[PDB]
Formats: C-alpha cells, structure tokens, sequence
RNA sequence: CCGAUAGUGAACCAGUACCGUGAGGGAAAGGUGAAAAGCACCCCGGAAGGGGAGUGAAACAGUUCCUGAAACCGUGUGCCUACAAGUAGUUAGAGCCCGUUAAUGGGUGAUAGCGUGCCUUUUGUAGAAUGAACCGGCGAGUUACGAUUUGUUGCAAGGUUAA
RNA sequence: UACUCGGGAGUCAGACUGCGAGUGAUAAGAUCCGUAGUCGAAAGGGAAACAGCCCAGACCACCAGUUAAGGUCCCCAAAUA
RNA sequence: AGGUUCGUGGUAGGAGAGCGUUCUAAGGGCGGUGAAGUCAGACCGGAAGGACUGGUGGAGCGCUUAGAAGUGAGAAUGCCG
C-alpha cells in the first residue's frame, strides 16, 4: 500500500541557498547514516534538516508501519517562501534593502 | 422592420479612421504628420493668413 | 464604456513565445527577446529557400564530374556532348545514375562521345 | 525496369508500384493517368530518348488531391517599419504507378 | 525528396603511396588535397569524411622553381612582443622536408572542424621507406 | 457610467499612517465556506510546522482562505556536450528516443553551407551615437460649436423651422 | 499618355560616381553650380570584407532549365582548354 | 459569371478592404451531465485571427444583423508592483 512517508517544514527562517548546501549531502543515503552526516557538519541548517528527517521517519513507522532499519532518503529539496523586506541606513541619507528570506524543506523516506 | 435585420443604405455610412495604431495601417508612428516640424507638434501650424 | 485590456495581450504574446521553442537561454522564455528571434528566423528561412536550390545543384555537378572523369571525360566536355546529341536529362537524374546504377551512366556517356566525334 | 518521366516542369525517376507526389493534375480519385513524356528506360537493356523515347508510356492512378503543410512567408526590413506576413499551402497530386511500357 | 547521402563508415577508404620526386611543391599538394577530401568519388557528401589515406615518400626531392629556394619565407609568431621568426624554403627542404609538405597541404584544406580531420589522414616521409606496410597501400600515379 | 492600478485622495477605523518648525504634501490595504460545522483524538518537536483521523460537495477551500498567468527558484529524467573561435539561428543531415487534431509526424541533434540584435535619428548606424535589467497592469488625434468638400436619403423653384 | 476643376498630403540637412566649369595648390571622402546614373526608398550576383562602383529590379512554392557581370589548380561550382 | 492583354521592391504620404476588444436592441441559443478564466497539443484561413479535445475552475457566456467607443503597446533616462 503506502511505500513512503514525507514531512515538510513551512516557513523556516533560513535562506534557501544556505540550506540547499547541506541537503545535497544526504540525498540517496540511508537514514541511519544520513542522521550522522547532519550531526558532524558544522552548519546552521543541520539542526533544522535533522529535525525534519527524524519526523519523516517517525510517521513512516507509526502511520504506515515500515522498518526503521530499511529506509533510505530518495527526495529532498528546499523551496522558497515569503521573504521579509527590511532596510539598512547607509551613508549620506540613503537606505539599502535587506531581504530576510525563508524556506520550505521536504524530506521523503522509503524502503529499498 | 425586423430590428434583427437592419441594413442601412449603401454608401451612406463609412468608418472612422484612427491614426497611431501600428505600422500595418499606414498611419502608425508619426500619424500622417511627417518629421520634426512646427506642423508636427501638438497644436501647431500658423494662423489662417 | 470602458474597455480594459485583458486575455488579448497575453494570448498574442504567448503565441510568439511558443514559436521560439528550443532556443538557447532566454530566447525561449522572454517575449521581447523571443520576438526578435522569431522575426529573424523567418528572414533566414525565406532566403534559404533560394539558397537550397543553388546548394543542391552544386552537389549534383560535383558528382557528375567525379563519375565522368572515370571515362576519360570532364563535366564541361560531357554536358556539351549530351546537348549536341539531344538528350535532355537534368542534373538531378544524371547524378542519380552515377551513384546507384553506374552501368547506365556509361551508356549515356558513350553516346556523348559519339556526338563529340561526329 | 525503371523510367524517367517529366511532369510538372521537372523530372522524376519512377518504378512500377512506387507511390509518388507530383504537381496538381486533372482527375478525380481513381482515374488512370497516362504519362507520354518518358526520357529513359533501363533494366537489362537501355533505351535513351532523343529527347523522348518514341511510343513508351507510364500508367498510374491518382489516390489523393490535397495540399501540403502550411508555410508562413515573412519579410521585414530593419529600421524602416516594414513587415509582411503570408501563409502558403501548395496543392499536390498523389499517384501509384501501375505499369511501365 | 530523394538524393543520396553517404554515412560514416559506408564508403571504403583506401591507402595510396605517392612518390614526390621532381614534382613542383604546389602541383603535388593540389592533387593530394582533393584525394583526402573525397572529390574523386560519386559518393561525395559535403558534410561527411569520405576520402582516402595518402602516404608521401621522397619528400626531400620536391621541386621549387625559380628563386623560391631562397626568396620564399615561412613566418611564425609566438604572440610575445617582437617574436617573429622566419625560415627559408630551401633550408626547410634540406632539414625538415616533412614540415614543408604538411604546411603546404594544410592551407589547401577547408578551415573547419572536418578539415582538421582530413589532415590527420596524411603521412609524409622525407626518405624512401614508410612504416605503414601493414595497411597494404597502392601506388597512385599523379595526373 | 466605473468595477478594486478603474470609480472620490478615501469600497477596508482616510485627510488616517508617514514627511515638514510651520503653511502644507499625502498613501498602501476588498473575496474561506451555503452553514464555523474554524481540524475531539494518536505520532515527531521546546515551539513553529508537519503525517494520519474527522467535518465539508471540495482541506491542492485550514483565519491574504474564489480563480492563481509571467518573470524568478528547485527536484527527476529522453537526446547532446571536456581540440573547441560561436548576434546563438536557418538550410542539408547521420545516429538515438517516441507515437499525433494521422500527415510527404514529434524531441535532441555529431558534422557541413549562409549569417554583424530591436527602436530612434540620419547623406550614411552591427555601430565605439540614443533608449530599454526581466515580467505584468496602466499610458498618447477626442468632444462641443462653426466653415468647406465628397457619399446617401426626402422634397424640388423651392427647401426648412429656432425658441 | 497629356490638360482643366476639386479633396488629402509629405518635402525644402542630401550623398557618391562619370563628364563640363568656378574657389583651392589643375590638393581633399573639400566647397559651389550644370548634366546622367545609383543610394536615399533596393533585396539578389561580382569587387576578400565594403549605402553610391559593374550585372540586374524580389507576388508565393519547386531536390527543374538557359544566361549577365565575374570566372574554371585547392579552399570554392566550372578548362591543370 | 467567364475570358484576353499588361502588371504585383518600397521610406514620408494618399486610397480601399478587413480582424479583434467592451457595451446596447432584436432574433435564435448553451450551461452544475459543468460558463468565463487558466494550462497543453502534431487542427483551420492570404494576415490580423478562429475552432476542437483533455486537465484545473465552480457560475455565467457565445452566434447572427445593426449601433456606440475610455479600441489593440516593445521602447517616452515612461508610473506602480
Ligand atoms: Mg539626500
Ligand atoms: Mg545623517
Ligand atoms: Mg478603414
Ligand atoms: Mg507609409
Ligand atoms: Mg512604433
Ligand atoms: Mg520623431
Ligand atoms: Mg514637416
Ligand atoms: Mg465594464
Ligand atoms: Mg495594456
Ligand atoms: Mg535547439
Ligand atoms: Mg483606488
Ligand atoms: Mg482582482
Ligand atoms: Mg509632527
Ligand atoms: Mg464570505
Ligand atoms: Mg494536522
Ligand atoms: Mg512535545
Ligand atoms: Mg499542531
Ligand atoms: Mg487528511
Ligand atoms: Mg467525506
Ligand atoms: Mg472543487
Ligand atoms: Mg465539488
Ligand atoms: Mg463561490
Ligand atoms: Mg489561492
Ligand atoms: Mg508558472
Ligand atoms: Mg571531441
Ligand atoms: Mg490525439
Ligand atoms: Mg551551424
Ligand atoms: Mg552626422
Ligand atoms: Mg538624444
Ligand atoms: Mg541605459
Ligand atoms: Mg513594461
Ligand atoms: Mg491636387
Ligand atoms: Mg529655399
Ligand atoms: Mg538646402
Ligand atoms: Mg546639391
Ligand atoms: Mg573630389
Ligand atoms: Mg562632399
Ligand atoms: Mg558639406
Ligand atoms: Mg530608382
Ligand atoms: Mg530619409
Ligand atoms: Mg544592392
Ligand atoms: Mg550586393
Ligand atoms: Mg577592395
Ligand atoms: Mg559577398
Ligand atoms: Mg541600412
Ligand atoms: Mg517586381
Ligand atoms: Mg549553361
Ligand atoms: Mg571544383
Ligand atoms: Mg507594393
Ligand atoms: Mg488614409
Ligand atoms: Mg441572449
Ligand atoms: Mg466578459
Ligand atoms: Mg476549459
Ligand atoms: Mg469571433
Ligand atoms: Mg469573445
Ligand atoms: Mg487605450
Ligand atoms: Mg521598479
């Protein structure tokens, strides 16, 4: 019946380009190994992607009754969200735009 | 008269000519006014005499 | 009564973009750039319908020449023999025999030599 | 055998059973069209015409009268506000070759 | 419609041995540049390589009419400021006969990607013995 | 007559927020659903946010919520690409992959020929002259009263009313 | 084809080449006239590229033919006449 | 309605025939068995353009003959997002 489970994180306050650089490491790897990868990569997006990947595992066994020991990661992508627009006062009475960008993170785990 | 079949007399009505609607109509960019004169400006020309 | 523009501008612009399918970069995405490429492609295509007829005739001539030299002749001195003998086969058919049915090409070339001598 | 016939202002090399496209001719579907302008007959022999082979003919049968795909002839001159658009669909006649004489 | 076009590998490519003693430099090169091109076959196709392989022996006996042995100059620039170097045709024939015939023919071939392909089809030897006896070439008589 | 860049500056706590010492200048911002029936309950998490369950015709209608185009940013994959000098196409064309509003069909294209963007202004611009970052909406010969000329209709040595 | 009457315009910065002159130095892709052509408002083929030079005026389609200026050893179609 | 002859490069500009948009009047229509809108196709006409089929959408919209115009945008160091 159900072969895969997913979890998303809508509107996380991290720029999409910065979170997209850690996602590329865990694409195609087993869930046991991928969790360790995010543990030893000293970036700011690791605690966020780690907390999403674990959630996808959790409802992969409570909702669909899969095996935690036989899962891989097949789909993992980061989408853009509603950016916040701010300003920074520069010299000589001018102002400059600052974009506070958010992101959506999706992780899909399935049997192999 | 069958108001769904009105047909006016032939030649009694013509069609307005609208300038400045593309170059396929022959009256496009400059709209029959030429190039860069006093007569080519808004409200141009000289008096009658 | 007011006439607000709508469903008419994008209908015409989208048609031009779809005609620019397969172009590199923004030339298949953006209207302003894609309009200039569609106009330019038509101008090219118009004048290659003229060059296509010239390009092929140069191809048939170079193939009749190569086949005619194997029989102690040349293109200029072969095509003179045929006219002087009355044969009206054009270049497209003559090149076809020289590649596929070279046996009949020699029969035509023999008549060309007879016309030149007599 | 094969023959070289002239039709529509240009020549085509033809074979029995072959199915060709030529310019528009006269006749409804099913009519038998005879070609009398034959230039060369080959196969185990050769018959060259000067210019036409006397008495030889090719017999065919029309199958479809239609038009080709739609072109779009377009022209323009830069900086001069001149463009011109026009579509084209060239008619044709489709034939099947019955026998060669 | 129906016009024959060759395909890569459809046409048999031969090997030819050309003896180049006493022949003028440009009279030899002109005929060789059309053997590699494929302009002697009715199977000619402009966009497909369909020529022959050519081996040239006795490259040191090539002909240079007139005062070409001293007044003909070959130039090279290294793209460094003031780096123009020159060699006469006479001493080039004496020392490097293989380079003289390759430079002449290379300018007689199309200047495109396929024109480089035909260049790799040419082997020039200054002596009278070639190393390609395993390919079994034939003797080609110049017209 | 307009239908949310339109119609009042203002369809919404608008002469408000904001700017100026002051006179004064002056915005942006409409739509869940028929009915809140606005997601008891279980799992990951500090929470946010999710995955099931349930209400509903619809949850890809879940408190900027009808519809949701384009620029812009991603994931997967059929064809091509690391000896090549490219206004990026067009014509010729092999190979590989498909199968349509069914017809001398579709996608990509090794290699070959030809090929110096669009507008404006100029004797003359690929121009090292000017304008445009891209996408979307808005944006320029109209009306009133008179003059003259052509066409049509009614009457005709007559025609026609204004207030 | 002219001519007459009537409705509607645009233009008054021209450029080069051959011939006849002026100013200039019997210089200028100079300047100013008369006369013919082309460009402007003209694509196509030849002059390597090259508005004005030479041939010649594109209604559309054809994998048909004969020619003009210019050419026929290779790049590049045709005479190693 | 059919033939014969001569033609059909084009800037400023003149003349003619038309497509499409919003609204109004009459006739005649389709639509919860799915309207407009939107996305994709290899269809049709000489052009502006017009159908058909399928997905999304969830309530209005075409056709014919006339009439009236806030009537068609790629450029204004154009205004707004
Ligand atoms: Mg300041
Ligand atoms: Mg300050
Ligand atoms: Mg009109
Ligand atoms: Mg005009
Ligand atoms: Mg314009
Ligand atoms: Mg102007
Ligand atoms: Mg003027
Ligand atoms: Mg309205
Ligand atoms: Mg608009
Ligand atoms: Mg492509
Ligand atoms: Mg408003
Ligand atoms: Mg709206
Ligand atoms: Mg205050
Ligand atoms: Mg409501
Ligand atoms: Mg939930
Ligand atoms: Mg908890
Ligand atoms: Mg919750
Ligand atoms: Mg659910
Ligand atoms: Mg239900
Ligand atoms: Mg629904
Ligand atoms: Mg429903
Ligand atoms: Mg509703
Ligand atoms: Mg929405
Ligand atoms: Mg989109
Ligand atoms: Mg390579
Ligand atoms: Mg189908
Ligand atoms: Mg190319
Ligand atoms: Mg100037
Ligand atoms: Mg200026
Ligand atoms: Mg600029
Ligand atoms: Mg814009
Ligand atoms: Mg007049
Ligand atoms: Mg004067
Ligand atoms: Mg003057
Ligand atoms: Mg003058
Ligand atoms: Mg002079
Ligand atoms: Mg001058
Ligand atoms: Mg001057
Ligand atoms: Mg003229
Ligand atoms: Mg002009
Ligand atoms: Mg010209
Ligand atoms: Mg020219
Ligand atoms: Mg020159
Ligand atoms: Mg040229
Ligand atoms: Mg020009
Ligand atoms: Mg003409
Ligand atoms: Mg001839
Ligand atoms: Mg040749
Ligand atoms: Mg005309
Ligand atoms: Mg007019
Ligand atoms: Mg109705
Ligand atoms: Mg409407
Ligand atoms: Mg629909
Ligand atoms: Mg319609
Ligand atoms: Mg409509
Ligand atoms: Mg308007
Ligand atoms: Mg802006």
């Amino acid at each position: 019946e159900v072969t895969s489970a997913k979890a998303v994180a809508k509107t996380v306050r991290i720029a999409p380009r910065k979170a997209r650089i850690v996602i590329d490491l865990i694409r195609g790897k087993q869930v046991g190994e991928a969790i360790a990868i995010l543990k030893y990569t000293p970036r700011s997006a690791s605690p966020i992607i780690e907390k999403v990947l674990k959630s996808a595992i959790a409802n992969a066994e409570h909702n669909y009754d899969l095996d935690i020991n036989n899962l891989v990661v097949e789909e993992a992508f980061v989408d853009e969200g509603p950016t916040l627009k701010r300003f920074r006062p520069r010299a000589q009475g001018r102002a400059s735009a600052i974009n506070k960008r958010t992101s959506h993170i999706t992780v899909v785990v399935s049997e192999v | 008269m069958k108001l769904h079949e009105l047909k006016p007399s032939e030649g009694s009505r013509k069609e307005r000519n609208r300038v400045g609607r593309g170059t396929g109509s022959g009256n496009g960019k400059t709209s029959g006014r030429g190039h860069k004169g006093q007569k080519a400006r808004s409200g141009g020309g000289v008096r009658l005499g | 009564p007011r006439v607000k523009g709508g469903t008419v501008t994008r209908k015409r612009r989208k048609k031009i973009v779809k005609l620019a399918k397969g172009y590199y970069g923004s030339k298949h995405l953006l209207f302003k750039v894609a309009n200039q490429a569609v106009m330019k492609s038509y101008q090219y295509a118009y004048r290659d319908r003229r060059q296509k007829k010239r390009d092929f005739r140069r191809l048939w001539i170079a193939r009749i020449n190569a086949a005619a030299r194997m029989q102690d002749l040349s293109y200029s001195k072969l095509m003179h023999g045929l006219k002087l003998a009355g044969i009206d086969i054009n270049r497209k058919m003559l090149a076809d025999l020289a590649v596929n049915d070279i046996a009949s090409f020699n029969t035509l070339a023999d008549s060309a030599k007879k016309a030149l001598a007599k | 055998m094969y023959a070289i016939i002239e039709t529509g202002g240009k020549q085509i090399k033809v074979e029995a059973g072959q199915e060709i496209y030529v310019e528009k001719l006269a006749g409804e579907v099913g009519d038998v069209v005879t070609f009398d302008k034959v230039l060369f007959v080959g196969g185990d022999s050769a018959k060259v015409g000067v210019p036409f082979v006397d008495g030889a003919t090719v017999t065919a049968k029309v199958e479809k009268q239609g038009r080709a795909k739609k072109l779009t002839v377009y022209k323009y001159k830069p900086k001069k506000n001149y463009h011109k658009k026009q579509g084209h669909r060239q008619p044709y006649t489709k034939l099947t070759i019955d026998a060669i004489n | 419609r129906t016009t024959y076009m060759a395909k890569p590998g459809e046409v048999e490519r031969k090997w030819y041995v050309i003896d180049a003693t006493g022949v003028s430099l440009g009279r030899l090169s002109s005929e060789v540049a059309s053997i590699l091109r494929g302009k002697n076959k009715p199977q000619f196709t402009p966009h497909i390589d369909t020529g022959d392989f050519v081996i040239i022996i006795n490259a040191g006996k090539i002909g240079l009419t007139g005062k070409k042995a001293t007044d003909k100059i070959y130039y090279r620039h290294s793209q460094y400021p003031g780096g123009l170097k020159s060699r006469t045709a006479g001493e080039m024939r004496t020392n490097n006969p293989e380079k003289l015939l390759e430079l002449s023919i290379k300018g007689m071939l199309p200047k495109n990607s396929l024109g480089r392909q035909l260049f790799k089809k040419l082997h020039v030897y200054g002596g009278s013995e070639h190393e390609h006896a395993a390919q079994k070439p034939e003797v080609y008589e110049l017209r």
